């Protein structure tokens, strides 16, 4: 049994360009729990990102929160990059302040 | 208004890399306070809440001891279940377990539980009577038989009625100004044009705790929930939660719609609209 | 507090 990871990319507080914030990638509803998550900045992988502890829900599906600090700026592009057995190619979700 | 202390265990055989990984996390309500990970530099029980950082070496040395005990039990169990299901040697399988207790306002044990699963499917589970077992398949029945003979259920309800209730009762004390809080949602509405020529109304809800919440878009009392767009509640990674829902609305009609927010922290439900 | 006994084995 294999469940495909749902991904949400968002900021801790409402984004304002120039003012510091926190970037979050909430990966959930997946199985098996072996997963690889990386946050991206203009393509380059951002060093030292914090990981929460691998946990799960009532339906035994795993969830995990990867996060780091960032200052959103008009022309910067942040993303989340996820590898998992249910994904032939690593899925990438791009941050978007409208979501 | 009940409270709860719960623990989550996970084991994964990882052929191709190394030995099985064991992870144990503890939750009081919707707040993790404790952690153990066998993929650490030197695995030991650690605090994940500011109100646990004064317990002292006594507690942490003892909790680590038990956590290591279960790390060893689990990599032994991983092999055992592979034999039950007659599976190949170098496979990658998962064993996860959850136990804990719900204790309600008065101090009474509302419900005790301990259930596990093999590769995302139910295995064996303690019944609510705290005396019997449910076995999902034949392999769990094997385990059940070994536990009914060993009278293992009795040792469980001992924990679930004693140690579990008491330590939960004192975990609440240590973090009372953080666990007994109720931060209400801070909602607002945003406007986003679509290529179709209509617009999207998105109602956010930010910085609330606990996580259970409800958002509903209205048209003067009438609902629009099965042509809506929800999003599952996500952690802001700071102890609070976020959520939003959206609807498509013809241009100009923006102010006509109101979103109803329902949460414990609020006196009475919110009704945010575009401004 | 993590559950423990543990001489009853608790092996599956």
């Amino acid at each position: 049994i294999q469940k495909t990871p749902q991904i949400q990319v968002y900021s801790r507080h409402p984004p304002e360009n120039g003012k510091p914030n926190f970037l979050n990638c909430y990966v959930s509803q997946f199985h098996p729990p072996q997963i690889e998550i990386e946050l991206l900045k203009n393509g380059k992988k951002i060093p030292n990102i914090e990981m929460s502890d691998l946990s799960f829900s009532k339906d035994w599906s795993f969830y995990i929160l990867a996060h780091t600090e960032f200052t959103p700026t008009e022309t910067d592009v942040y993303a989340c990059r996820v590898k998992h057995v249910t994904l032939k190619e690593p899925k990438t979700v791009t941050w978007d302040r409208d979501m | 208004g009940s409270h709860s202390l719960r623990y989550f265990y996970t084991a994964v055989s990882r052929p191709g890399l190394g030995e099985p990984r064991f992870i144990a996390v503890g939750y009081v309500d919707d707040t993790e306070f404790v952690r153990f990970d066998s993929d650490a530099e030197n695995p030991r029980m650690e605090p994940r809440a500011r109100w646990m950082e004064r317990e002292g070496p006594e507690y942490w040395e003892q909790q680590t001891r038990i956590a290591k005990e279960w790390e060893q039990i689990y990599r032994v169990d991983l092999r055992t279940l592979r034999g039950y299901y007659n599976q190949s040697e170098g496979g990658s399988h998962t064993i996860q377990e959850m136990y804990g207790c719900d204790v309600g306002s008065d101090g009474s044990l509302l419900r005790g539980y301990r259930q596990d699963a093999y590769d995302g499917r139910d295995y064996i589970a303690l019944n609510e009577d705290l005396k019997t077992w449910t076995a999902a398949d034949f392999a769990a029945q094997i385990t059940r038989n070994k536990w009914e003979r060993a009278r293992y259920a009795e040792r469980l309800r001992a924990y679930l009625e004693g140690t579990c209730v008491e330590w939960l009762s004192r975990y609440l004390e240590l973090g009372k100004e953080t666990l007994l809080r109720s931060d209400p949602p801070e909602a607002h509405v945003t406007l986003h044009p679509r290529p179709e020529g209509d617009v999207t109304l998105r109602c956010w809800a930010l910085g609330f705790y606990p996580a259970d919440i409800t958002l509903t878009w209205q048209l003067n009392g009438e609902d629009l929930t099965q042509d809506m767009e929800l999003v599952e509640t996500r952690p802001a990674g700071d102890g609070t939660f976020q959520k939003w829902a959206s609807v498509v609305v013809p241009l100009g009609k923006e102010q006509n719609y109101t979103c109803r927010v329902e949460h414990e922290g609020l006196p009475k439900p919110l009704s945010q609209r575009w401004e | 507090y993590l559950r423990y006994d543990s001489d009853v084995g608790e092996y599956r």
